[PDB]
This record gives structure tokens, C-alpha cells and sequence, in this order.
């Protein structure tokens, strides 16, 4: 997932020089700007709060596959926190699989877990 | 600051100048292509108006020149704006004048009535709470009569059947390619005309009234279309001058930042030379 | 000492939001200079509107400056500073003139000065 | 060495034309980003269509990148690469997706990758 | 002839920016862009091949007198190359006149010579 993150962030930073010219641009450009802003909000982190890699990979997957694109920008931090809490009680097999095999779990199962959490998430 | 501090801002401002100049060129070509449609439209409007000059005179009318003038009930107002900004106060003048005059002359939402063209008008009226009835979100940079024809027909039909009292259009004219300003005019009742009679006895093959009843709405649609063409020309001229002034200001900023950078780097260099000379002298 | 566990989460949030708004206002200066104020988006206009008022409200009349200027000076508790800046951030005083905030103490003196000027 | 008699007239022609197309494409990034590419003239849109493919074709998979990616490398003769660029310029490959041209060797392998992805 | 050349070159270098969309008659397309384009084309020179001053005078006079208005921009170089040979073949009187007196020859004679050459030239 890191390659996809790099590509998205590079496109965002290249296009950022034009975001000063209003909110009306080519229809793909504002979507790219929204994705870049969401990545910027995800990469933020508080002090003395290290994150295990098995949770980092999951949240970056959720970001990069577009599961986060319906959530507004200012709710991303709360989404990440609630998502870690949800993963603590459910989908523990995902964490164990990643932690023991250094690879992503079943594709369909991960999507199902993301959808299950997105159902119980609440938006402001 | 540092040379490292200065270089980034110089780069950003140079890129801004480039983009503004490119948009200015594009607006210039758009204006050149935009004036052709006004040239094509003038003969149609004149040829319809000259027929009106004898058909619409000497008669009571079909409630258009009768001045039905229902005092206050959602009398219509036409607002024509752009869809993209970078035009300076072009849209601001029109929206400001429309809001002020309509708030001065009217005070009840039932007395109010607005028809808006372009995205920014809707985006501003959402900040306000005005009762919009219909809209056209976008128009190609070379709008034909057929492009706006259906909405013009809808609005003129709403004027008909007593639903709408009378209409005013608010849009920008241009004194020249460099100056653009606002006008408003009272459209449907048609209080002014001129009198000449050439075939006044018999131009009326179905009858006198019937041809007029359908000729008047088409005339009003033509008037709205002409106002639209003038608004488009004003918009392109406004973006031309706005981008020109923006590029000029950016170039001024380039000049100032460049002088500062060049003067700072020389002080750094002479500091280095002083250090070398003193180090040599110490031995 | 500017850490949440030391001064309180409310204080930390207010300080960080103030600094963020000021930094955005600083960054917007060149585009304001070249492309004009009106071309700014609706959010950036609000950012500038709040940022100028915060920048002016940071000023204060000191006791020992009574010699330089006739104003007698003021002493402002941290709680009052926090509450006043929070109210400014949430847009309670967007309609006051900019000069009302300059060189005063607590938030209420801004209201009194605006009333004196007729607002 | 990029002179007509050193590399050949055909080689010089192809290289000069490729440089011209890329240089022209460099002028349209900001316009395309701000105003939708639909407002550009028909020829310029086709120029952009070709420039994207040229840029993606300039990349190549290396033998030493085996460790970095897991894909074996390729060696492209100069005659084959100039013929491939000439074909792309003259348009007998405008019907393929741009993702096909990335990190690949000869022009035939581009068609093979496009067929693999399902064109 | 140099003075006349200078202004055309300066005007073209000034108006190079507006090349994409020119519509204002000559101010945008004729004798303000085309003349400059042909000037730039005749100022190109091949490597290690100098040319005599009389031939330079001939070619610059031809450019400035509008005798190249009909030639396409991509054929001006071949026009010049053929014109040098035509000069060597017929304009010995003009070339010797210049090489001796350091002055231009008869206007009508020179114009009829270039017109005779244009009769034999073929456009590609």
C-alpha cells in the first residue's frame, strides 16, 4: 500500500499549486485534492502515541482504497481512533494474520470488516 | 531572511504570473470569438423590432403593452452571472446591485421573484435565502439563442397567463473592452416604441391580434438573449483586465523580491571574504 | 509548558487553533497582495477576518506604559484570555470593527469600546 | 552526438519531434488543470494524448531492478526503440490504455501487456 | 536594408506570445507575424558555410521587399539555396556591381531578376 500512498501524495502536491484558484477546476482535480487532504489528515499523529504496524497497514489500506472518501476531512482523526477501538474487539484475526505472516489478509474479509465498522460510525 | 527563504516565494510568484498570463490569452481569444455572435444577433433583433414598430402600435395589446401592472406579486428579476471567478468584481457588482434594489423595492417573499443564470449566482443566493424559481447552471462560451431558448420560453410563459407581473434584467454592459458596467431595464410591458407605417393596413394575414399574441413572446426572448450576449462579452473583458492587472502586480512582487535576494547574497559573500581575510591575518 | 496535561485540553486546543489560523493568514499574504482580496474563497475570507481580530486582540495596555500613553493598564487572568479567544474563534464578535480590539485587556472592554464608537 | 550525420536523418527526425511534443505538452499543464481539457482545441487534446504515452514509454524495466520489483529486465536495440517511437508518434497505437506503456521494453510488449489487462 | 530588417525582427520577437490565436488582420497574422517568421527562417544558417556580403545583401533585400510573401515558411531555406545558385548563374552584373561600388544596383533590374527567378522556382 505504500506505493499507492506515495503516488496519491505526489499527485496532490503537484496539483496543490492550483488549489489557490478557486473551488471550480477540472472534475478529477478536486477529487484528487480531497484524497490528498485525507492523506494529510491520516498521517497526522499525537505525541507519545506509537502505533503498531499491523494497525498502520490497515488504516492506510482503508485510506487508499477509497473507504475513507465518503468521510469528511475533519472527522478522519476520530475515524482512525474509533477504527482502532473497533479492531481491538472485532477482526482480531486480521491483526493476528498480518502480525504472524507479514501479509495482508483475505481481500473480501477485510472489505467486509471495513463496511461493518463504517455502518456503526457516526458523522458530524 | 535567507536566500533559501526568498527563492521559494520567487518560484511560487513566477508560476502564478505564468498561469495568469495564460488565462489572459485564453480570455482574449474567447472575447474575439464572443463578439461574432453579437454581430450575428443584431440584424435579427433589428428586423423583429422594425416589424413591431408598426404591428404593436395603435392597439390595446395582449396584456403585454396593456400594462396590466399588478402592483406587487412576484414581479420577475433576471440575474446573469458567470460560472468561474477570476473576473474581479464583475459578478459582485451585479449581485450587490440586484440585492440592494430588490430589498429596497420589495419586502415580502411573495412579492419577490428571481431568475438566475450561472453557478455563482446560485452559490451566493444559497448564502442568502432568496426564493429562486429556476436556473441555468452552465452555458458554452459561445452561447446561441437555441442554448437559452427553452428557459427563455419558460420565463416568458410564466410572464404570460398572469403568473408573473413584469420582468427586469440586470446584467453588465461594457463601455469598451476595458470598462464594464451594470444596466437594468424594464422589459415585458414595453413602455417605449417609435411609429412608422409602411404596410400597416395589411400585414395581418390571420388577423391583427393573433400574430401579435405569438410575436410578442419571441421578441421578449430575443431581448433576453441580447442581454445575455452583452453579459458574456462583459465577462470575458473583465477576466482579460483582471488577469492583466494580476500579472502586473505579480511582476512587481518579482522585482522587489529579486532586488532583496540580490542585495542579501552580496552581504553574505562579503562576510565570507572577511572571514577568510581575518583567518589568514591571524597567522 | 504548553502541553495538554499541564495546562488543560481546552487551553491547548484554543492555543493550537489560534496558531493555525495565524499561520494560514501569514501564508495567504502573497496571494492577497497579487490576486486581490475578493478572489479568496469563502473560507479563506473568514480565516482572514478572524485572524486580523486575533492579531489585534493579542495587544495589551501595560501598567508601566501609562507614562507613554494615557491608558492606565490592565491585568488579565488566564481563564479570561482563554474564554475571550474561544469566543472570538467561534465567531461571536465578527461584526465589531478591527480597531475595537487594539490595546485593551479583557474581552468585555472590546464590547465597551465598540459601544463607545457606535459599532 | 545528436546530429543528422552522426545518428541518421530518421533518428534525428524522431528525436526532435519527440522533444517538440514533450515541450509543447509542458505548456498545457496549468490550463488543463484549471479549465477542463475539453475547452482545448482538438489538435492539442490529441497532442496531450500522445505525450502521455511518450512519457510512459520512456521508462524501462532494468535487470538490476529485479531485487526492487520482481520483474526481469529488458534490452532494447536503438533501431527498435526509434521505430517504436516513430510508430507512437504517427499514431498506430493511440488505441491502447496509457497504463500499458509503463515499465516495459519493445513496442510489441506494450500490446502484449494491454491484451493481458484486457483491451 | 539592415534598418528595415531590425524593426521587423523586433516586432516579431515582441508578438511571438500571441501566436496561437491571431485574428486582427495584419496586426495578428500578416507582415507582423508572417514577415517575422520568414525573417527568422532566413536568419538560420548551416554549420561551417559562410556566405559573401553581396549574397547577404541580395537575400535580405528580397526578404524586406516582400518578394517572399507567397513562399511557405518551410520552403524559404530551399528558396535561398536555389536563389544563390540563380545569382551565380545570371546575376553576375549585379554581384560585380555590388562588389565594386559597395552600393545597391538598379531597383527595377534587381526586381526583374528576382521575378525571373521566381518564375523558375517551384513550391513544394
Amino acid at each position: 500500500v505504500a506505493g499507492t500512498l506515495r503516488l496519491d501524495l505526489a499527485a496532490y502536491r503537484e496539483l496543490e499549486a492550483f488549489a489557490q484558484f478557486g473551488s471550480d477546476l477540472d472534475k478529477a482535480t478536486q477529487a484528487k485534492l480531497a484524497r490528498g487532504a485525507r492523506t494529510v489528515e491520516v498521517l497526522k499523529q499525537d505525541l507519545h502515541q506509537p502505533i503498531p504496524v499491523e494497525k498502520q497497514v490497515l488504516i492506510i489500506y482503508a485510506l487508499t482504497r477509497g473507504f475513507l472518501d465518503d468521510i469528511p476531512v475533519e472527522d478522519v482523526r476520530r475515524f482512525e481512533k474509533e477504527f482502532y477501538l473497533f479492531l481491538d474487539q472485532n477482526g482480531q484475526h486480521l491483526l493476528e494474520h498480518i502480525r504472524t505472516t507479514k501479509d495482508l489478509p483475505n481481500e473480501d474479509d477485510l472489505n467486509k470488516a471495513i463496511e461493518a465498522f463504517k455502518k456503526t460510525f457516526v458523522v458530524s | 531572511a535567507s536566500l533559501r527563504d526568498i527563492k521559494t516565494r520567487i518560484n511560487a510568484t513566477k508560476k502564478t504570473s505564468q498561469i495568469t498570463k495564460a488565462m489572459e490569452m485564453v480570455s482574449t481569444s474567447k472575447l474575439n470569438r464572443a463578439e461574432q455572435n453579437a454581430k450575428s444577433f443584431v440584424p435579427y433583433m433589428e428586423k423583429i423590432q422594425e416589424v413591431v414598430a408598426n404591428v404593436a402600435l395603435g392597439a390595446g395589446g395582449a396584456s403585454h403593452p396593456m400594462l396590466v401592472s399588478r402592483p406587487v406579486k412576484k414581479t420577475g428579476y433576471l440575474v446573469i452571472t458567470s460560472d468561474r471567478g477570476l473576473a474581479g468584481a464583475y459578478n459582485s457588482n451585479v449581485l450587490r446591485l440586484v440585492y440592494q434594489t430588490i430589498q429596497k423595492r420589495h419586502a415580502s417573499p411573495d412579492e419577490y421573484a428571481i431568475i438566475v443564470i450561472g453557478r455563482v449566482g446560485l452559490s451566493f443566493f444559497r448564502k442568502r435565502n432568496m426564493p429562486v424559481i429556476l436556473d441555468i447552471t452552465r452555458l458554452p462560451d459561445q452561447p446561441s439563442f437555441a442554448d437559452i431558448k427553452e428557459i427563455a420560453r419558460k420565463t416568458v410563459g410564466l410572464f404570460a397567463d398572469g403568473t408573473f407581473d413584469e420582468l427586469y434584467m440586470y446584467y453588465n454592459h461594457y463601455v469598451s473592452a476595458i470598462q464594464q458596467e451594470v444596466t437594468e431595464r424594464k422589459l415585458l410591458p414595453l413602455t417605449d416604441l417609435a411609429e412608422n407605417k409602411q404596410r400597416t393596413v395589411y400585414e395581418f394575414e390571420p388577423s391583427q391580434e393573433e400574430i401579435l399574441d405569438v410575436l410578442l413572446p419571441q421578441y421578449a426572448e430575443s431581448l433576453i438573449y441580447g442581454a445575455l450576449l452583452d453579459a458574456k462579452a462583459s465577462e470575458h473583458a473583465a477576466r482579460m483586465t483582471a488577469m492583466k492587472n494580476a500579472t502586473d502586480n505579480a511582476n512587481e512582487l518579482i522585482r522587489t523580491l529579486t532586488l532583496s535576494y540580490n542585495r542579501a547574497r552580496q552581504a553574505a559573500i562579503t562576510q565570507e571574504i572577511t572571514e577568510i581575510v581575518a583567518g589568514a591575518n591571524a597567522l | 509548558a504548553l502541553a495538554p496535561e499541564i495546562v488543560g485540553e481546552e487551553h491547548y486546543q484554543v492555543a493550537r487553533k489560534v496558531q493555525q489560523t495565524l499561520q494560514r493568514y501569514k501564508e495567504l499574504q502573497d496571494i492577497i497582495a497579487i490576486l486581490g482580496m475578493d478572489e479568496l474563497s469563502d473560507e479563506d475570507k473568514l480565516v482572514v477576518h478572524r485572524a486580523r481580530r486575533i492579531q489585534f486582540f493579542l495587544s495589551q495596555n501595560f501598567h508601566v506604559a501609562e507614562q507613554f500613553t494615557g491608558q492606565p493598564g490592565s491585568y488579565v487572568p488566564v481563564k479570561e484570555t482563554v474564554r475571550g479567544f474561544k469566543e472570538i474563534l467561534e465567531g461571536k464578535y465578527d461584526h465589531l470593527p478591527e480597531d475595537a480590539f487594539r490595546l485593551v485587556g479583557r474581552i468585555e472592554e472590546v464590547v465597551e469600546k465598540a459601544k463607545a464608537m457606535g459599532v
